[PDB]
C-alpha cells in the first residue's frame, strides 16, 4: 500500500500489540489473482494451501506479533554514541585547563597541604568523626 | 446629533480586502504610517542611547 | 535485512566506550588538574609553627 | 506576506511558534551563562578576575533561564500551540492583545542585556534585595533597566494569563464541562491563575524599589523608617507561586506523554490530578517565608511556615503515585519523549525531597544561603522543567513542524544530557552540607574537589545542547513528512494532521449532550 | 439593605435619579459646605531638620533637583529649611 | 461489577451473535485484550468461528497471535489454549501462527 | 420624564451578531452554540450531525461523566460508529449555508 | 466561512507598536532619571497614545460596525476585563501591604511612632471626606446612567453620565489642590512615600476612569450604544466602582486610621 | 571547617548542632526510603509484558497514598518542631557581643563593661602563614568563653550581610536598622570558621568569621589588652 | 508515528558537516573569548 | 540592687529574635530617667540600670548616632 | 499422549503486581534500615563516645602548645 | 492566502538544508556567543 498525507481524516492501519484488529486491511486493491483467493476463502479452510494462508495473512496484516516485536540492536549505536560524545567533551576540558585556566593558589603545593594538615590536627578539626577523629594523636599516624 | 451608524456599517462591511485599521481611508493609512515611523525611529534612537551609554564617559 | 544498528552496533559500542574511557583517564591523571583528595592516610603531617 | 504573518499576527499557532523560537535563542544564552559560572568555578582561584561581573553572570542567568526560556516556552510556545487544539476552538479568545504577549518579550529581553553593558550591570542574585539593588551600593542604570525589564516581561504574563483563563472557561463546545478537559489544558488554566494573582504584586515591589532608587521615597530604606524586610515578603510572595507557575505546565505534559506511551486512553485518577493541581495552587501562596527563616521571624511564624510547606508534598504525592499507576499495565513504547518523561518523574521527586529537608526552619538556619539549595532547585527545573520541554518537544515536534526527529539521535541525546546534569548537579549536596556558600565566585580549598566534578558535569551538557540544535538540523534537512499517528482518539490536537491548516476548528467539533 | 427608603415594585432610572438628586448631591454639598468654613489657611509648621525627613538619596530629576514636585514655599520646606 | 463466569458468557454470547458484523468483531477482540487476562478458550472458540462467519481467515490468525501476546511470559498458557481449540482449529481449517512460520523473525 | 433615542439591536445589530439573533428568534443554532441533544444512537435513531463540508469531528461522551471525550472525523456516507460505546452518528448536509 | 461564533481578527500592527512604544517608554523613564533627557519619553507617550487610539478605534469598527461581537465574544469580553480588574487589585494590595508594614511597627528612626515625628497629617474630616463623598456620589449617577440607558432613555444617559464624569474631575481637581497644599511630600520617609505613591496610583486610576467614560459619553453621543449591547459602557461602569472602592480603602487606612 | 571531600555537616560544636545532625539522619532515612520506594516501583511497571489498558478503579488507593504521606510528615515535622522552639529557648547569658557587617569586613563590640570594639578583615593570600587556611583566616579573631551561653546580636551598617558558622548552628542575616538575636553554646574550644552568607556585593566571598573558643580567664586578659 | 522516507537524505557525510559546522559555531566564538581573558585582564 | 550585672537578661517584653526594640527602649528609659532625676536636682544613678541595658544592646553607632541628634535637637523620640 | 492441566490465566498482572510490592516495601524499608544502623546509630555512639571521657581543658592545653591562639601563649 | 503545510508554516526557508545550516548557526550561535562579548566588554571598560 500507499498511505498519503491528505488520508488523516480517513481511518489508518495500524500494528499495535494492543489493537490486534486494525480499522481497515493493509492492502485494499486487489489483482486478479488476489481477487480469486479471496473468492476461495469463502470456501472451507482447509482446501486452503499454507502459501495462499499466508497471503490472506499478508493482505489484512502488514506485519505479525512476532515482527512488530522483535527487539533490536538499537541499544549499542546509542550507548555507543554517547560514550563518544562524552568522551569528546573530555577533549574540550583538556582544552579549557590548558589554554584557559592559569595556575593554582600555592595553598595546594605538598609543603604547604603538610604543613595545613598538620595545624589541622592542631586545632582537631572535625575531632568526633570527621577529620582528626581519623588521626592516632598517641601514635601519630593516620589510623588503620 | 442624528444616528449615522447605518452609514458607518456600510462603509466598514464594504468588501475590499482592506484590514480594519485601513478600511476608513486615506487618513488610517496616513495614521499608521506615522505610527510607524516613530515607533522604528524611535526604537533605533534607543539603540543608539544603549550603545552610547554602554561606555564611560566625561 | 541488517540495518544500521546490526551493521555497525558493535564496532559503535566498542570503539565509543574505548575512545571515552582513555581520553577520560587520560584527562583526569595526565594534565595536572589539582583533584584536592583527602589528606587522610596520604599526607605525613609537617610542623607548621 | 512576510510581515503580515510574522509581525502582525492573530494566529495562536504562529504565535506559539515565536514562543518556541525566542524561548530556544534566550536557551542559548542562559546556557552560556551557565557555564561562565561554572568555569569561574572550576578550579580554585579567581577566572574573571571580576567578582561584580561574576555576580552580573549569575544574576542573568537567572532572569534568562526563567522569564526568558521556561515560561515563554512552555506557557507561550506550547500553551498557544496546544491549548486551542485540545478543546476544539478556532483560536484564542484575544488573538490581537495575545500577539502583544509575544512582542514585549524581545524588548523586554534587551534591556535586560542592557543592563548588563551600561555600568558594572547589576550585581545583585535574581531577588535584587536592597539595600544592596539601591541606588549607594548598585548606583547608576543598571538596576534600573532591570526593573524596567521584570515589568514588561510581566505585563506580557498577565494579558497571557487573562487570555488563557478566558480561552479555556469560554471557548470550549457548549457540551464539554472543565472536567472533560485533558490535563495539559488544567495545567495551563490553573498556572494563567497563579499569574495573575503573583506578579502584580512583584510588580508592585519592584515599583516601589525604582522609587526607593529615583525618587526619593524610603520604603525599604531604614533612614526614612522603611524596612529591607518588606521587600523580601513582597518578592517571595510572588517568587514562590512564581516556582510552581514553572512546573505546573510540566506537570501536565508529563500526564500527556506517559498517559500517550504506555498505550492508555486517559490518565490514572483524572479528577485526583485535577484536585492535587488546585491544591498544589492554592497551598503554593501561603508558603512564602519559608525563603526568609534565618531574618530574624519569630518562632511561631516558623512553625507556621514550616507546617504548611510540607502539607504540599500531600497533594504532589498523589501526582507522581498516579504518573506509575498510569505506567501500570501499559503497552510501553520507549519512544525519547517517554524517556525525558522516566528521567522527569524521578529526578523531580528528588527535587521534591530535597525542598522537604530545606522546609524544616531547623535545619533550613544551617542549608540556607547554600549549594544545598542550589541543588535541590536545579534538580527539580533543570530535570524537571527542562525535562518536561525535552519531553514535550520531542512528542508533539512532529504536529508542530509536519516532519519527524531521528529517533536514535533523540535517545542518544537524552543519555547525554541525563549524565551531565547528574554530574553537574549530585555533587553540589555535599558542598552544601558541608558548608559551601551561594553566590561565591571563590571556595575554599577544601571544596575543590565537588566544585571540579561540577563544572566538568556542565561540559557535558554543553556537547548535548550542540547535538540537539543539530538533531532539529537533521529533521529538516532530510524531510520525513508523517503519515500516521496513534491514539488520535484520544489526542485531539492530532485530528488536523500534521502540521494542521492555519486555520482549524472553522466548523467547530460536534459534542452531544445526551 | 435599609436605612428609611421604600422603591422596589415599580422604579428603574426614576429610583436611581432620585437618589442622585435627593442624597448623592446634597450630600457632596454639605461635605462641601462643611469643607468651606474651614479653609483660610494654615499655621506653618515650624522647621526641625530632622534625619527622617526631607530624604535626598538622589537628586530629583528636574529643576534644581531639590524641589519636589508639588513644591509648596509656604508649607514645604528644603532640607535646609523653608525658602526666603 | 460481576463474576468470571459471568463474563466469560457475556463475551461467548457477544461472538455468538449469528449476524454478527466485522466493526463488531474488531471492537469485540480489541477491548478484550485490554483486561487483565487471557480471555478463556470457550470465548476464543467463539470469536474464531465468527471469523468463519465472516469469511475472514486473517483475522483468525490475528486472534491466535493475540492470545499467546497477552500470556506474556507465562509460557504454558498459549499451549494449553491450543490443546483445548484443537477440534476448533481442525473442524475450521484454521493453522495456528507457527503452523504458517509466522511466529518467526 | 422618559424619552426614548436609544436604538435597539433589532434596530442596529448587523453582521455576524444580527446572523445570531436572528436564527435564535426561529429557533436555530447555526453558528453552534448551544450543545445538541443526544438522539438514541441506535442504526435507525443516529446522532444527526449538520455540517458545510463532507466530514466534521464529532467528540462523544460515552457515559455521563466520563473525563475522556473519544474523537474521530465523521464522514458524509453510511451512519459511523463511536468507536468507544459504539453510538451511531450521521453526516447531514448545510442549512447553515445563506 | 466559520460555523462558529467566535471572531478572528484581522492582522494587526499594533500589538507591535504597542510593544515598541512600551520599549520607548521604560528607555526613556532610565534616559529621564539618569541623564536629564526627555525627548525617549515623550515620543514613547506619543506612539502609546497613538496605538491605543488605532486599537481601540478597531475594536469600535469591528463591533458596532462590522458586527462581530456576538454573545460569545461578549461573554468573553466579560471575563477578561473581571479579571483585568483583579490583577489592579493584587497590584494595590502590594501597596496596601506596604503601608500596613510601616504603620503598625514603627521604627526608631521615625520616632517609633505612627504618624512620624513631624508629620502633620490632613484632616480625615475636611477635604478627605468631601473626596468621599464625590466618588460615593459618583457611583449613584452612574448606576443612573445605566438604568436609563437600559430603558432606552437617550437624554438622561447623558446627563448621568455627564454629572459622573463631572464628580471625578471635580474629584481630580480637589486631590491637585490637596497635594500642593500637603505640609509633607514624598520624601518624607515612609509617610511620604506610603501617601504619595498610593493615592498617586489611584489618582492615574481615576484619570484613566475618568477617560474611559468620556470616550463612553461621544460613543453614546454617536448612538453606539443599544438598551442590550454596549459592553464598553459596562466596563468603563465596572472600573468605576473599582476606582471608587479602592478610594473606601484608602480613605480608612490612610487618611482616618493612619492620622 | 569542612575538609576535602567531605560528604556531611561539619562535626557539631554545639548541642543545637549535634541536635540538627541526629535530625538530619531522621530526614534523610525517610528521604531514602521514599526515593527507593519509587525506584523500584518505576522499575517494576517498565518490565513486563503483561498489559491491562483499560480502566482502573483510583478511590481506593488515594486513601493510603495520601494517608501513608501525612503520617510520614507528621514523623517529620514533630521532631522538627522541637528543635526549633529549643532553638529559641530561654537563655541566661552570662554575656552580649554585637558583630555589624560591612562592605567588606566584620566588627565585633563587647560593650557589657568597657567599650572594646575591633574590625576583623581575611587575610590575602600573599600574606598567609604556611598551614595558614586560603579565604579563611582573619586578622583579629572574634575571642570568646568556652561553655557559656552568648547573645550574640547581628546587624548591618551598610547593605545585607549574614553572619554564619556551620559548625555550631548559626545563621542570623544582617540588617541595617535591625537588631538580630542569636545564642551561641561551645562544648569545645577552639577555632571555628564562617563565611558571609548573604550576597552583598564584589567582595561576599571574602567577609569571613573566625572564633575562638578559649577559657573565661584567658577571655578577660584578651578583652583588656584589646581596650 | 510512521512518516514517508526523507523527501532530501541527509547521507552520513553529510551529517558529518552539519554536526561539524554546529559544533563549532558554538565552539569557536566563545574559544577566542576565552583564550583571549588576560589579554582583557590586562586592561 | 542587682550589681554583679553581667549583662542584659532575658526582657519577656522582648521574647523574640528581634531585639531592635530592646535597645531603644532602654535607651529612651535612660534620658527619660536622667532627664527627670536633673529637673529635681536628683542623683543619677537610679537610672544606671537602664544605661547598662542600653549599653550592652545597642550598637556604638546606633548610641553614638542618637546622642548626636538628641543634642542637636532633631532627636525624634518622646523624652 | 497426555493434556496440559489448566493454569491460571486471568489477574496475571495483578498477581504479580501483589508479590512484588511486597518485595518493594522489603527494599525500601532494607534501605532506611541500614542508614538507621550504619549511619545514625554510628553517629549518636560516636558522639556519646567522645564527650563521655572529654575534658575541655586537657584539648585546651594541647590547643595552646600547639601554638594555635591569638588569646593564649 | 499564506502557504500551508509542511516547512510553510515557519519564518525561515528549509527549501535548502545548506542555507539552513548556515541560518541556524548565525541565530543559535549568536545567543551562545553574546554573554562572552558581554563578558569581555564588562573586562574592557576597566
Ligand atoms: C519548579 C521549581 C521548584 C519546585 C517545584 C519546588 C518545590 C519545593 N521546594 Fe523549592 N526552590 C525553588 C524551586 C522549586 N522548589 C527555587 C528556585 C528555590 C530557590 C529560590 C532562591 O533562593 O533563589 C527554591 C527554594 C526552596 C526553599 C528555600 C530554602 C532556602 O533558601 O533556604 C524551600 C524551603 O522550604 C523550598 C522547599 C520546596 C518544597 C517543600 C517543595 C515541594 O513543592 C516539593 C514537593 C515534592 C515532593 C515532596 C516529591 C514528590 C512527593 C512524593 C513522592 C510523596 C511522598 C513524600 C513525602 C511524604 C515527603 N524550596
Ligand atoms: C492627582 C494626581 C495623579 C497622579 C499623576 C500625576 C503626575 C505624575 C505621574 C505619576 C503617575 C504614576 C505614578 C507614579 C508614582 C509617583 C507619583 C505620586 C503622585 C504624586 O504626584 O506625588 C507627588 C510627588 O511626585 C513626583 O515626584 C512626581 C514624579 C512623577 C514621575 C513619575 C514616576 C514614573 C514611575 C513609573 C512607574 C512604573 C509603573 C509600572 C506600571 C506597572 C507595570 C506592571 C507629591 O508631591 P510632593 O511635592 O512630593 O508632595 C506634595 C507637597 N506639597
Ligand atoms: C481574605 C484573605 C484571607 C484572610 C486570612 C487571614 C490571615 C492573615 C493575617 C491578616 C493580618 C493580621 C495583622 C494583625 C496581626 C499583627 C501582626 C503585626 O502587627 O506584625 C507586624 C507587621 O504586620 C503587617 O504589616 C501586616 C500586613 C498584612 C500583610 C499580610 C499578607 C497577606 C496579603 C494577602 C493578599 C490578599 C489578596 C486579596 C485582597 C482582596 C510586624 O511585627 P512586630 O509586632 O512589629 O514586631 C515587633 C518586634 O520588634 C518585637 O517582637
Ligand atoms: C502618564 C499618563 C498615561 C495615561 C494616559 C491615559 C490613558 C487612557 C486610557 C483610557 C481607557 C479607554 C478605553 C476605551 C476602550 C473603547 C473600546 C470599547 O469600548 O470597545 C467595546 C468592547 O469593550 C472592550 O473591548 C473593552 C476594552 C477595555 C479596556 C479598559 C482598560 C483600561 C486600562 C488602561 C491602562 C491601565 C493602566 C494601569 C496602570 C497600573 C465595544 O463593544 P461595545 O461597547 O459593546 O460596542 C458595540 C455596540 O455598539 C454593539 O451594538
Ligand atoms: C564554555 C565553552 C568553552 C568552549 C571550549 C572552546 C573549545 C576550543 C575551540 C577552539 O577555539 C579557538 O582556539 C584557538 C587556540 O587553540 C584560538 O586561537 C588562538 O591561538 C592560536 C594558536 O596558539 C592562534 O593561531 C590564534 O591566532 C589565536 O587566536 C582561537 O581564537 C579560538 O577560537
Ligand atoms: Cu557580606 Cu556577603
Ligand atoms: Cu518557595
Ligand atoms: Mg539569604
Ligand atoms: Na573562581
Ligand atoms: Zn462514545
Amino acid at each position: 500500500s500507499v498511505v498519503k498525507s491528505e488520508d488523516y481524516a480517513l481511518p489508518s492501519y495500524v500494528d499495535r500489540r494492543d489493537y490486534p484488529l486494525p480499522d481497515v486491511a493493509h492492502v485494499k486493491n486487489l489483482s486478479a489473482s488476489q481477487k480469486a483467493l479471496k473468492e476461495k476463502e469463502k470456501a472451507s479452510w482447509s482446501s486452503l494451501s499454507i502459501d495462499e494462508k499466508v497471503e490472506l495473512y499478508r493482505l489484512k496484516f502488514k506485519e505479525s506479533f512476532a515482527e512488530m516485536n522483535r527487539s533490536t540492536n538499537e541499544w549499542k549505536t546509542v550507548v555507543g554514541a554517547a560514550m563518544f560524545f562524552i568522551g569528546f567533551t573530555a577533549l574540550l576540558l583538556i582544552w579549557e585547563k590548558h589554554y584557559v585556566y592559569g595556575p593554582i593558589p600555592h595553598t595546594f603545593e605538598e609543603e604547604w597541604v603538610a604543613k595545613q594538615t598538620k595545624r589541622m590536627l592542631d586545632m582537631k578539626v572535625a575531632p568526633i568523626q570527621g577529620f582528626s577523629a581519623k588521626w592516632d594523636y598517641d601514635k601519630n599516624e593516620w589510623k588503620k | 446629533f442624528e444616528n449615522r451608524v447605518a452609514e458607518k456599517q456600510k462603509l466598514f462591511q464594504e468588501d475590499n480586502g482592506l484590514p480594519v485599521h485601513l478600511k476608513g481611508g486615506a487618513t488610517d493609512n496616513i495614521l499608521y504610517r506615522v505610527t510607524m515611523t516613530l515607533c522604528l525611529g524611535g526604537t533605533l534612537y534607543s539603540l543608539y542611547c544603549l550603545g552610547w551609554a554602554s561606555f564611560p564617559h566625561k | 535485512a541488517p540495518d544500521f544498528h546490526d551493521k555497525y552496533g558493535n564496532a559503535v559500542l566498542a570503539s565509543g566506550a574505548t575512545f571515552c574511557v582513555a581520553v577520560w583517564v587520560y584527562m583526569a591523571t595526565q594534565i595536572g588538574i589539582e583533584w584536592n583528595p583527602s589528606p587522610v592516610g596520604r599526607v605525613t603531617p609537617k610542623e607548621w609553627r | 506576506m512576510f510581515i503580515n504573518r510574522w509581525l502582525f499576527s492573530t494566529n495562536h499557532k504562529d504565535i506559539g511558534t515565536l514562543y518556541l523560537l525566542f524561548g530556544a535563542w534566550a536557551g542559548m544564552v542562559g546556557t552560556a551563562l551557565s557555564l561562565l559560572i561554572r568555569a569561574e568555578l572550576g578550579q580554585p582561584g579567581t577566572l574573571l578576575g571580576d567578582d561584580q561581573i561574576y555576580n552580573v553572570v549569575v544574576t542573568a542567568h537567572a532572569f534568562v533561564m526563567i522569564f526568558f526560556m521556561v515560561m515563554p516556552i512552555m506557557i507561550g510556545g506550547f500553551g498557544n500551540w496546544l491549548v486551542p487544539l485540545m478543546i476544539g476552538a478556532p483560536d484564542m479568545a484575544f488573538p490581537r492583545m495575545n500577539n502583544m504577549s509575544f512582542w514585549l518579550l524581545p524588548p523586554s529581553f534587551l534591556l535586560l542585556l542592557a543592563s548588563s553593558m551600561v555600568e558594572a550591570g547589576a550585581g545583585t542574585g535574581w531577588t535584587v534585595y536592597p539595600p544592596l539593588a539601591g541606588n549607594l551600593a548598585h548606583a547608576g542604570a543598571s538596576v534600573d533597566l532591570t526593573i524596567f525589564s521584570l515589568h514588561l516581561a510581566g505585563v506580557s504574563s498577565i494579558l497571557g494569563a487573562i487570555n488563557f483563563i478566558t480561552t479555556i472557561i469560554n471557548m470550549k463546545p457548549p457540551a464539554m464541562s472543565q472536567y472533560q478537559t485533558p490535563l495539559f489544558v488544567w495545567s495551563v488554566m490553573i498556572t494563567a491563575v497563579l499569574l495573575l494573582l503573583s506578579l502584580p504584586v512583584l510588580a508592585a515591589g519592584i515599583t516601589m524599589l525604582l522609587t526607593d532608587r529615583n525618587l526619593n521615597t524610603t520604603f525599604f530604606d531604614p533612614a526614612g523608617g522603611g524596612d529591607p524586610i518588606l521587600y523580601q515578603h513582597l518578592f517571595w510572595f510572588f517568587g514562590h507561586p512564581e516556582v510552581y507557575i514553572l512546573i505546573l505546565p510540566g506537570f501536565g505534559m508529563i500526564s500527556h506523554i506517559v498517559t500517550y506511551y504506555s498505550g492508555k486512553k486517559e490518565p490514572f485518577g483524572y479528577m485526583g490530578m485535577v484536585w492535587a493541581m488546585m491544591s498544589i495552587g492554592f497551598l503554593g501562596f501561603i508558603v512564602w517565608a519559608h525563603h526568609m527563616f534565618t531574618v530574624g521571624m519569630d518562632v511561631d511564624t516558623r512553625a507556621y511556615f514550616t507546617s504548611a510547606t510540607m502539607i504540599i508534598a500531600i497533594p504532589t504525592g498523589v501526582k507522581v503515585f498516579s504518573w506509575l499507576a498510569t505506567l501500570h499495565g501499559g503497552n510501553i513504547k520507549w519512544s525519547p519523549a517517554m524517556m525525558w518523561a522516566l528521567g522527569f518523574i524521578f529526578l523531580f521527586t528528588v527535587g521534591g525531597l530535597t525542598g522537604i529537608v530545606l522546609a524544616n526552619s531547623s535545619l533550613d538556619i544551617v542549608l540556607h544561603d547554600t549549594y544545598y539549595v542550589v541543588a535541590h532547585f536545579h534538580y527539580v527545573l533543570s530535570m524537571g522543567a527542562v525535562f518536561a520541554i525535552m519531553g514535550g518537544f520531542v512528542h508533539w515536534f512532529p504536529l508542530f513542524s509536519g516532519y519527524t526527529l531521528n529517533d536514535t539521535w533523540a535517545k542518544i541525546h537524552f543519555a547525554i544530557m541525563f549524565v551531565g546534569v547528574n554530574m553537574t548537579f549530585f555533587p553540589q549536596h555535599f558542598l552544601g552540607l558541608s558548608g559551601m556558600p551561594r553566590r561565591y565566585s571563590d571556595y575554599p580549598d577544601a571544596y575543590t574537589m565537588w566544585n571540579t566534578i561540577s563544572s566538568m558535569g556542565s561540559f557535558i551538557s554543553l556537547t548535548a545542547v550542540m547535538l540537539m540544535v543539530f538533531i532539529i538540523w537533521e529533521a529538516f534537512a532530510s524531510k520525513r513528512e508523517v503519515l500516521t499517528v496513534d491514539l488520535t482518539t484520544t489526542n485531539l490536537e492530532w485530528l488536523n494532521g500534521c502540521p494542521p491548516p492555519y486555520h482549524t476548528f472553522e466548523e467547530p467539533t460536534y459534542v452531544n449532550l445526551k | 439593605a435599609s436605612a428609611a427608603k421604600g422603591d422596589h415594585g415599580g422604579t428603574g432610572a426614576r429610583t436611581w435619579r432620585f437618589l442622585t438628586f435627593g442624597l448623592a448631591l446634597p450630600s457632596v454639598a454639605l461635605c462641601t459646605l462643611n469643607s468651606w468654613l474651614h479653609s483660610g489657611h494654615r499655621e506653618r509648621p515650624a522647621f526641625i531638620p530632622y534625619h527622617h525627613l526631607r530624604i535626598r538619596t538622589k537628586p530629583f530629576s528636574w529643576g534644581d533637583g531639590n524641589h519636589t514636585f508639588f513644591h509648596n514655599p509656604r508649607v514645604n520646606p528644603l532640607p535646609t529649611g523653608y525658602e526666603k | 461489577h460481576e463474576t468470571d463466569e459471568e463474563f466469560d458468557a457475556r463475551w461467548v454470547t457477544y461472538f455468538n451473535k449469528p449476524d454478527i458484523d466485522a466493526w463488531e468483531l474488531r471492537k469485540g477482540m480489541n477491548t478484550l485484550v485490554g483486561y487483565d487476562l487471557v480471555p478463556e478458550p470457550k470465548i476464543i472458540d467463539a470469536a474464531l468461528r465468527a471469523c468463519r462467519r465472516l469469511n475472514d481467515f486473517a483475522s483468525a490468525v490475528r486472534i491466535l497471535e493475540v492470545v499467546k501476546d497477552k500470556a506474556g511470559p507465562h509460557k504454558e498458557i498459549y499451549p494449553y489454549v491450543i490443546q483445548e481449540l484443537r477440534p476448533t482449529l481442525n473442524e475450521l481449517g484454521i493453522s495456528t501462527p507457527e503452523e504458517l512460520g509466522l511466529d518467526k523473525v | 420624564a422618559s424619552g426614548g433615542g436609544v436604538p435597539t439591536d433589532e434596530e442596529q445589530a448587523t453582521g455576524l451578531e444580527r446572523e445570531v439573533m436572528l436564527a435564535a428568534r426561529k429557533g436555530q443554532d447555526p453558528y453552534n452554540i448551544l450543545a445538541p441533544k443526544a438522539t438514541s444512537g441506535t442504526k435507525e435513531d443516529p446522532n444527526l450531525v449538520p455540517s458545510i463540508t463532507n466530514k466534521r469531528i464529532v467528540g462523544c461522551i460515552c457515559e455521563e461523566d466520563n473525563s475522556t471525550v473519544i474523537w474521530f472525523w465523521l464522514h458524509k456516507g453510511e451512519a459511523q460508529r463511536c468507536p468507544s460505546c459504539g453510538t451511531h452518528y450521521k453526516l447531514v448536509p448545510h442549512q447553515l449555508a445563506h | 466561512h466559520q460555523t462558529h461564533a467566535y471572531h478572528m481578527v484581522n492582522p494587526s500592527p499594533w500589538p507591535l507598536t504597542g510593544a515598541l512604544s512600551a520599549l520607548l517608554m521604560t528607555s526613556g523613564l532610565t534616559m529621564w532619571f539618569h541623564f536629564n533627557s526627555m525627548t525617549l519619553l515623550m515620543i514613547g507617550l506619543t506612539t502609546n497614545m497613538l496605538t491605543m487610539y488605532q486599537w481601540w478605534r478597531d475594536v469600535i469598527r469591528e463591533s458596532t460596525f462590522q458586527g462581530h461581537h456576538t454573545p460569545a465574544v461578549q461573554k468573553g469580553l466579560r471575563y477578561g476585563m473581571i479579571l483585568f480588574i483583579i490583577s489592579e487589585v493584587l497590584f494595590f494590595t502590594g501597596f496596601f501591604w506596604a503601608f500596613y508594614h510601616s504603620s503598625l511597627a514603627p521604627t526608631p528612626e521615625l520616632g517609633g511612632c505612627w504618624p512620624p515625628t513631624g508629620i502633620h497629617p490632613l484632616n480625615p474630616l475636611e477635604v478627605p471626606l468631601l473626596n468621599t463623598s464625590v466618588l460615593l456620589a459618583s457611583g449613584v449617577s452612574i448606576t443612573w446612567a445605566h438604568h436609563s440607558l437600559m430603558e432606552g432613555d437617550r437624554k438622561h444617559m447623558l446627563q448621568a453620565l455627564f454629572i459622573t464624569i463631572t464628580l471625578g474631575v471635580y474629584f481630580t481637581l480637589l486631590q491637585a489642590s490637596e497635594y500642593y497644599e500637603a505640609p509633607f511630600t514624598i520624601s518624607d520617609g515612609v509617610y511620604g512615600s506610603t501617601f504619595f505613591v498610593a493615592t498617586g496610583f489611584h489618582g492615574l486610576h481615576v484619570i484613566i476612569g475618568s477617560t474611559f467614560l468620556i470616550v463612553c459619553f461621544f460613543r453614546q453621543l454617536k448612538f453606539h450604544f443599544t438598551s442590550n449591547h454596549h459592553f464598553g459602557f459596562e466596563a468603563a461602569a465596572w472600573y468605576w466602582h473599582f476606582v471608587d472602592v479602592v478610594w473606601l480603602f484608602l480613605y480608612v487606612s490612610i487618611y482616618w486610621w493612619g492620622s | 571547617m569542612a575538609y576535602p571531600m567531605q560528604l556531611g555537616f561539619q562535626d557539631a560544636t554545639s548541642p543545637i548542632m549535634e541536635e540538627l545532625l541526629h535530625f538530619h539522619d531522621h530526614t534523610l532515612m525517610i528521604v531514602f526510603l521514599i526515593s527507593s520506594l519509587v525506584l523500584y516501583i518505576i522499575s517494576l511497571m517498565l518490565t513486563t509484558k503483561l498489559t491491562h489498558t483499560s480502566t482502573m478503579d483510583a478511590q481506593e488507593v488515594e486513601t493510603i497514598w495520601t494517608i501513608l504521606p501525612a503520617i510520614i510528615l507528621i514523623l517529620i515535622a514533630l521532631p522538627s518542631l522541637r528543635i526549633l522552639y529549643m532553638m529559641d529557648e530561654i537563655n541566661n547569658p552570662s554575656l552580649t557581643v554585637k558583630t555589624m557587617g560591612h562592605q567588606w569586613y566584620w566588627s565585633y563590640e563587647y560593650t557589657d563593661y568597657e567599650d572594646l570594639s575591633f574590625d576583623s578583615y581575611m587575610i590575602p593570600t600573599s600574606e598567609l602563614k604556611p598551614g595558614e587556611l586560603r579565604l579563611l583566616e582573619v586578622d583579629n579573631r572574634v575571642v570568646l568563653p568556652m561553655e557559656m551561653t552568648i547573645r550574640m546580636l547581628v546587624s548591618s551598617e551598610d547593605v545585607l550581610h549574614s553572619w554564619a558558622v556551620p559548625s555550631l548552628g548559626l545563621k542570623t542575616d544582617a540588617i541595617p536598622g535591625r537588631l538580630n538575636q542569636t545564642t551561641l553554646m561551645s562544648s569545645r574550644p577552639g577555632l571555628y570558621y564562617g563565611q558571609c552568607s548573604e550576597i552583598c556585593g564584589s567582595n561576599h566571598s571574602f567577609m569571613p568569621i573566625v572564633l575562638e573558643l578559649v577559657p573565661l580567664k584567658y577571655f578577660e586578659k584578651w578583652s583588656a589588652s584589646m581596650l | 508515528i510512521t512518516a514517508k522516507p526523507a523527501k532530501t537524505p541527509t547521507s552520513p557525510k553529510e551529517q558529518a558537516i552539519g554536526l561539524s559546522v554546529t559544533f563549532l559555531s558554538f565552539l569557536l566564538p566563545a574559544g577566542w573569548v576565552l583564550y583571549h581573558l588576560d589579554n582583557y585582564k590586562k586592561s | 540592687k542587682i550589681k554583679n550585672y553581667q549583662t542584659a537578661p532575658f526582657d519577656s517584653r522582648f521574647p523574640n529574635q528581634n531585639q531592635t526594640r530592646n535597645c531603644w527602649q532602654n535607651y529612651l528609659d535612660f534620658h527619660r530617667c536622667e532627664k527627670a532625676m536633673t529637673a529635681k536636682g536628683g542623683d543619677v544613678s537610679v537610672c544606671e540600670w537602664y544605661r547598662r541595658v542600653y549599653k550592652s544592646l545597642c550598637p556604638i553607632s546606633w548610641v553614638s548616632t542618637w546622642d548626636d541628634r538628641r543634642a542637636e535637637g532633631t532627636f525624634p523620640g518622646k523624652i | 499422549s497426555t493434556a496440559l492441566a489448566k493454569p491460571q490465566m486471568r489477574g496475571l498482572l495483578a498477581r504479580r503486581l501483589r508479590f512484588h510490592i511486597v518485595g518493594a516495601f522489603m527494599v525500601s524499608l532494607g534501605f532506611a534500615t541500614f542508614y538507621k544502623f550504619a549511619v545514625a546509630e554510628k553517629r549518636k555512639k560516636a558522639y556519646a563516645d567522645f564527650y563521655r571521657n572529654y575534658d575541655s581543658m586537657k584539648d585546651f592545653e594541647e590547643m595552646r602548645k600547639a601554638g594555635i591562639f591569638q588569646s593564649a601563649k | 492566502h499564506y502557504e500551508e503545510g509542511p516547512g510553510k508554516n515557519i519564518p525561515f526557508s528549509v527549501e535548502n538544508k545548506w542555507r539552513l545550516l548556515a541560518m541556524m548557526t548565525l541565530f543559535f550561535g549568536s545567543g551562545f556567543a553574546a554573554p562572552f562579548f558581554i563578558v569581555r566588554h564588562q573586562l574592557l571598560k576597566k
